[PDB]
């Protein structure tokens, strides 16, 4: 799963996320790749639907 | 998924509004999805343009302060004391503007005084001479009295006598003891700015100050003067639910919470001319009925129809019946000016206060209110002609109930179980007696809204039956006893259909119904007035009584300044819905621990109605076993 | 202690005295031996009316304390409360005939102890027509024996039928008060299980007058508290087997009235101190016409 | 980026990173990417029902709440809870004023220092004067004051400076203010859900609380501080974090409330105090201000001005701090752990103003000057535990010219008022050099500091451009204070910054080109200047060529003025975005639609240099519609 | 119009009139006629000033309207209404010179027109020593002649030296004032640009006892502003070009003083409508003090 500039940095991706993968970054949070179990919960968790 | 309702109008309405492509609250709700945590535990902060600052809720882990340095106590200490204050601030306009209708009575004017006996007693309560003087220079000074007491600026504001004087002794001991009201909620906004208060145990204070204001002070005169002006509520048959509406009628619907209005627009309803333009557009009559606290107020004090309670308001509208429907403020789902777009609803605002875009604004003139109240009437009424009675579909689900039960009321039924012989008359002494005795094991009062995290009405029937079965005679008021009144708990027969052995003895030694209607929000006041006459008659504090109060579902944060007020008070306060406090630990444990040192009572916080209605018997029954009884 | 503590209290007090008893008369007279009231047709009223059984010999009444026992179920609910006032009015008739089955006279004048069925038909009569307009049930000892027999001859003046229960006996013969069936003041016996006399009065009215079979106990308290207009005034210092007592004939829906402080029940359990009320408050809160 | 503009700002941070201490930018950085639907004002939690977030952009994603509200909704709402807060913190300083005002007396702590003050005063209120005991007229305006808060009845009372126009048209329009308390209260009340869903009303309620706050609140503080303390008049003084002494007790004064810094700096020549000082090993008592009670104590005393918002972290890092006191408002809480990292002693002062951690040492009113004298006991014996090897105080202080409150400017003004002409003592020389157009315009810049800003550069670059384009600048608050550290606040800047027309105007009036007018309430005399002005030319305060900025502003406090100066007829900059992009509605109405109300309007620009140009432009337009 | 656009208007009409009196002198004498004033070292004293330049033809003449040109920048800033002013001054001298060019005495008794060098030093002694304690440059017309005549005896009477421009020439012999360089009431001439006749008094006193070489215009304006106590009342409507030429009496340092309603500026450009209290007024304006 990756994370797009669409992303308002509301939070709600992180925490929800199962393998912590997804963290706070520069100008929006991203997603770590080789942690990332694939399962799309931080799309489902999302106002703006960023996580794709 | 989750069922939205326990009423089966509800349900039908629902189905309905489905079929109409119209949104409802539900909808809109699961919009939503899943709602921020931050916000929903309480640690996010907007106080300063230094934010946004989110903490974590967890402590130990991630970011721990914000900005300026506030952690996540002190976050969430300060977004409790602002509802607080805001919860105040609504009650306290209410009241301001009944004792401002007060200060205008006259004999030949729209408002005059229907109590002459309750204003002498109020008078009394603010050192008002009385004899040998005109009943409307006594109102005026009694609102001159009032008015002082929301922005006096030096001395002392004035308490009912109700309140016992132990408890006004441990509230200076605490430094909670309230002033003015406007004064009170100042103080917490100031306090509530970047870079005053961070300290958790002062802010939770604060707003205890705060929320006592509302509670003996806004809601109390507001109740009083309210009697005084329009009739102190006595024991009245209604209708309650969707069902009350009229298909060959002028269905007008009532909502919002000040009364003014609402008794002006009962009153021209009786108008001749109104009536005959009713006839003349084809309608049967005119068919007032009335939603939420101004609901509430009319049906207390003249048996209006009440249509239904917060959730249902859209619902109301999507039946295609409701020619008009009059607001003025407060619980207004802005949504009904998008919803009445889909029917010939007009959707009348009538308040400075609350203007609500593309709805229908008629300023409800104070100074000429019953003029003002036939022009606005006159509105929904001629509306009717736009009726398309092929959108017309109203649930055959209405439920007769009782109410109207004042302390005064309450006291006069409760003088039929008084030996003539013994005495005395006019007291609270019987429910006293049936309290210290146990055959009643306890009082619980049940309050607030609704809220579309609960399945709406069901925790507010669930909780009432509970305590009801264990001999716990209930009070309720607002969206709550409106849940009941559509179930059908406000019946004589409940009490032999739901109502334990105790409870059921007493009900029919009384002649009362096991759940008792004491009116509106504001009439929460009457709840504490009874409690304290209690308290003074067996002379403890309110906090050594067997008693509760209850917000099932409560939404507003009018809810939360009446919880406040009602612990300080010394009145332990159950929960259906958690507040945000969560992210911060120590207000937690101020809420739910640390409370009861102070004022004897403390926060509960529990969604599941049977475990709360089992924690309010075993807190109940521990309260007794202090006080001996 | 509160009012249900009080009650449970002394329907352990009434099991406990009934065990010893019934223990002394299997140990006297063995469970074989007759148990039976003088001149009744309905066994033990009370248990007759609560189980529809008889209670015949000694073996019976001491298989009768399991009733006792059920009937108590400590609980702060009013109707345990009522239960156990039940309980203790069975544990009293239980006590009252293991005195008469150890003792061939258990009651010399002037107590009369039992009342047999003649004198409840004979008294029936009057008591539906309205020369009876009442039952006056009183227990204990007044401060004097001049406020006693003022209240008691206020009753009887009255035409109401009066029963003494106590150390009023004694009080009431000091202030000359005349005593007799004709003169409808009966002294039942000093102890306070005698109370149990008058409460088969009441209890055997349901099954004669009533028709009410035995065993249908619910049916038989709607008729004692809608047709029977018994009250208990009960004076001096009250134990909790005086508490009770009256918690029985409360269950019975009979108002129990007191000088003593009470925790008080609207309609049931009043306090008057007012001697001279105390007749007028008994009638209104029995709602008895004169 | 950097973090500041100020050199010795800089070395204390790099202390503070030594130290192993974490700052104001460090928790800003670790905020990292702030939450967007509260940047842009579209998140609520009015309710229970809630948190609600909607879409900043309309047209996409979540649009209403779940009781319905739209975006223009929840930000309408928002930002009148912001007035709201910032009217309440300015409303209840000017409350705690007023009530020690009622409690003066000719032998106690707090005394009538300004009678003529008191008179004028008295005239506005309609307290009668003459023939009267001076303290008499001080409880009887005390008393009007007072009501002015929370009366009920009747029309509350306001300051003849303000216009006859502008009292019409705030009539008209519906904005007319009422007591102060029951304006925040409505406030309040319309924003709980299910009330005002309408943002162009929200937005009126807002101003008309706002107005409660400029022109009775800060104004009313404002006088009776005058009256009590004294007028403000030209004095020198120093400023920046320099201003500390190694071998000195340093007693640092921070927060708003003026009564607690007074008595203070009374205490200090207390002769027993000043023994102790010398007993404990220090040279002295070295008294240091911040933020508003420090401009206070600054303008009445000449009381040396540590730094402004951002430096008071920093003001401690130096380790020289023996005591800081203070009383409510902009005061860190992270105050009381940094506290921790060195021997400061950190003393709370005010009930209102409990922070975790802190010594609390109430201030008790009925006592004043005793109180005082124990808590600066506290600071003085604190001196024992400085540990002079953390001990770093950078040599950077500069020197202030400052008082200029509405009586000193026109005293000053009066030496260019020809003799044989007149009339003295008025505004009319600065009405004709605006006039004339030998001044273009008069500029208020005000605020605090902010970490989205590099700190102190707005307000610099504002504030020399202004005055290069021959703008007189009137200064407040914590952006006062950058001036001072920066130097503005000197007779020479104008020679060195000014243009042509400033220039020759400050050399013939002997003033600075930027005018330190005092505290955040103080505010209240640019109104007060600006109404005189106005009432000289005969015309509405929004037909002169008058503006205020806020560079780098951060409380509601701000907002607070912000609103109540536009309202006034005074446009408005922000250098700092408030959260109300989310709105569309909002942002029309606040810098568009907001000019046919009350002639001003709101402008967002965060490049000061930009903000300079539309200023100048701006005047010039409402110039050329003036005829000057 | 405000101040600055007054100015503007007013200096762009003496810029127009020098053009045409400058077409006038080249068409009627040619560029190669000699360009100077009676008496005079300095050549055209304000040009000299402001360039450091000296004309001596008519060509140069010509040339000399690009000074004027340059010195009008209409951006509403004091300093360029300074220099607007200056041009105004610039453009009468050009003026008042091609009137010499063109006729051979164009001023006629009671106006003196150019004041030759010779006179300067005659009474830049007094100038120094106080004995004149003032220059009041007096121009236009009072509403009456008693008016004119009792203001000037006034400044007479104080021992100030006092220039007329204007109608006050007349009113003044109307009201019987002794007028001469001993008497110390010099009329100039009729014409408003006879009034750079009493500038170039100020200009040549420092040229001459400030010993300030042409071209320093700073230091010249320096000199001005703290050694020459000149001052102008300014009687009746005022026109763009009086406004503008008393804006270069402001460029020198010199106060302004008028009954009219104007713009005022404090110490700069005042109104004072009190014919009594003129002369007070203006002595105050410009720290005149007599002993
Ligand atoms: S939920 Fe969406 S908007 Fe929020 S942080 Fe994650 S990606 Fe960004
Ligand atoms: S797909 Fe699942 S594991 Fe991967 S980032 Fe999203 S929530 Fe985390
Ligand atoms: S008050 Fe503090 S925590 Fe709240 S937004 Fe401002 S800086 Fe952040
Ligand atoms: S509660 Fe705070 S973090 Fe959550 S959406 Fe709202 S502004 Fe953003
Ligand atoms: S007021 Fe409306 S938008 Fe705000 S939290 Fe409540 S439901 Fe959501």
């Amino acid at each position: 799963y990756k994370i797009t500039e669409d992303c308002v940095s509301c939070g709600s991706c992180a925490s929800e996320c199962p393998a912590d993968a997804i963290s706070q970054g520069d100008s929006q949070f991203v997603i770590d790749p080789e942690k990332c179990i694939e399962c799309g919960n931080c799309a489902n968790v999302c106002p703006v639907g960023a996580p794709v | 998924e989750k069922a939205k309702s326990i009423d089966q109008a509800t349900l039908q309405l629902l189905d309905k509004a489905k079929q109409d492509g119209v949104e409802t609250v539900w909808d809109r709700k699961a919009d939503m999805k899943v709602q921020c945590g931050f916000g929903s535990a309480g640690v996010c902060c907007r106080n300063c343009s230094m934010g946004p600052c989110r903490v974590s809720p967890v402590p130990g882990k991630g970011v721990e302060r914000g900005i300026c340095g506030a952690t996540a106590d002190v976050i969430v200490s300060r977004n409790f004391a602002r509802m607080v204050a805001a919860g105040t601030a609504a009650h306290s306009d209410h009241g301001r503007s009944i004792a401002l209708s007060l200060y205008h009575t006259s004999k030949d004017g729209d408002i005059k005084v229907k109590d002459e006996n309750k204003l002498k007693e109020v008078a009394k309560s603010f050192n008002v001479e009385t004899e040998g003087r005109d009943i409307y220079d006594i109102a005026h000074d009694v609102a001159k009295e009032g008015l002082s007491n929301y922005g006096k600026q030096l001395g002392e504001v004035t308490l009912p006598p109700s309140l016992p004087e132990k408890r006004k002794e441990l509230w200076r001991k605490l430094g909670v003891y309230p002033r003015a009201v406007d004064r009170e909620i100042a103080a917490v906004m100031h306090s509530t700015h970047i870079g005053c208060n961070a300290d958790a145990e002062a802010m939770i204070k604060m707003s205890m100050r705060c929320s006592l204001t509302d509670g003996w002070m806004g809601s109390f005169m507001g109740t009083e003067f309210s009697d005084i002006m329009f009739g102190t509520p006595h024991s009245i048959d209604t209708e309650a639910n969707l069902g009350v509406l009229e298909k060959n009628s002028v269905n007008v619907v009532l909502h919002g919470h000040e009364p003014l209005l609402s008794e002006m627009v009962v009153e021209a309803a009786s108008d001749p001319e109104l009536v005959e333009l009713a006839k003349s557009v084809g309608a049967d009559g005119i068919n007032l009925c009335g939603m939420c606290c101004t609901g509430n107020e009319v049906s207390m004090r003249h048996g209006i129809k009440i249509a239904g309670n917060f959730m249902q308001q859209e619902l109301a509208v999507v039946t295609g019946a409701v020619d008009g429907l009059i607001v003025d403020v407060q619980c207004i789902m802005p949504a009904l000016a998008k919803l009445s777009k889909s029917y010939h609803t007009k959707f009348i605002t009538t308040s400075p206060k609350a203007h609500i875009t593309d709805s229908i604004y008629m300023e409800f003139d104070e100074e000429n209110p019953l003029d003002s109240a036939k022009k606005i009437l006159k509105e929904a009424i001629l509306n009717f002609k736009n009726r398309d009675q092929s959108k017309v579909m109203i649930p055959e689900l209405k439920c007769k109930a009782i109410l109207g039960y004042s302390v005064e009321e309450i006291i006069n039924k409760l003088d039929k179980v008084v030996n003539t012989q013994i005495g005395p008359m006019q007291t609270v002494k019987p429910l006293a007696d049936v309290l210290v005795s146990g055959v009643l094991r306890g009082a619980a009062a049940v309050v607030g809204c609704n809220n579309p995290k609960v399945v709406q009405d069901s925790a507010h029937i669930e909780t009432i039956k509970g305590l009801i079965k264990n001999d716990v005679i209930v009070v309720v008021t607002g969206c709550a006893a409106q849940a009941a009144a559509k179930y059908g708990l406000l019946q004589k027969e409940a009490a032999e259909k739901y109502a334990g052995p105790g409870l059921a003895t007493v009900c029919k030694l009384v002649d009362i119904p096991p759940v008792l209607h004491m009116g509106s929000c504001v009439d929460i006041s009457r709840i504490l007035d009874l409690v304290g006459r209690v308290a003074n008659l067996l002379g403890v504090d309110m906090s050594d009584l067997p008693v509760a109060g209850v917000a099932p579902e409560w939404m507003s944060e009018k809810a939360v300044a009446i919880g406040t007020y009602v612990v300080t008070s010394g009145i332990d306060t159950w929960l259906g819905v958690a507040p945000p406090v969560t992210g911060g630990p120590e207000v937690v444990d101020i809420l739910t621990n640390k409370m009861e040192d102070w004022v004897g009572a403390k926060f509960f916080i529990e969604t599941d109605p049977h475990k709360a209605v089992e924690q309010i018997v075993n807190r109940m029954n521990e309260k007794r076993k202090k006080l001996g009884i | 202690m509160n009012l249900f503590q009080t009650v449970f209290t002394g329907s352990k007090q009434a099991l406990a005295a009934a065990e010893g008893i019934v223990k002394q008369a299997v140990d006297e007279k063995g469970r074989d031996y007759k148990v039976a009231f003088p001149d009744t047709a309905y066994s033990l009223p009370v248990i007759f009316a609560a189980t529809g059984k008889k209670i015949t010999n000694v073996g019976e009444l001491e298989g009768a304390l399991d009733i006792v026992r059920s009937l108590i179920v400590e609980e702060e609910m009013l109707d345990k409360l009522l239960n156990s006032g039940l309980a203790t009015a069975v544990a009293a008739e239980i006590i009252e005939a293991a005195k008469y089955v150890l003792s061939d006279a258990p009651y010399a004048e002037p107590c009369v102890g039992f009342i047999s069925d003649p004198i409840i038909r004979s008294l029936g009569v009057p008591l539906v027509t309205g020369d009876i307009p009442g039952v006056a049930v009183i227990l204990g000892e007044c401060p004097d024996s001049e406020t006693a027999a003022k209240i008691i001859k206020d009753y009887q003046s009255k035409g109401l039928l009066t029963c003494l229960v106590g150390k009023v006996i004694d009080q009431a013969i000091e202030g000359k008060v005349k005593m007799g069936l004709d003169l409808r003041v009966i002294p039942l016996g000093y102890d306070v299980t005698s109370v149990i006399h008058v409460v088969t009065i009441a209890i055997r009215a349901a099954l004669i007058f009533g028709g009410i079979k035995g065993g249908q106990l619910n049916d038989i308290l709607k008729y004692t508290a809608e047709r029977v207009p018994a009250f208990v005034n009960a004076f001096g210092p009250l134990s909790e087997l005086v508490v009770s007592a009256g918690a029985g004939a409360i269950a019975l829906g009979f108002p129990v009235l007191t000088d003593q402080v009470v925790p008080e029940v609207p309609t049931l359990l009043l306090t008057q101190k007012d001697y001279d009320k105390m007749v007028k408050t008994s009638l209104e809160a029995r709602n008895i016409k004169i």
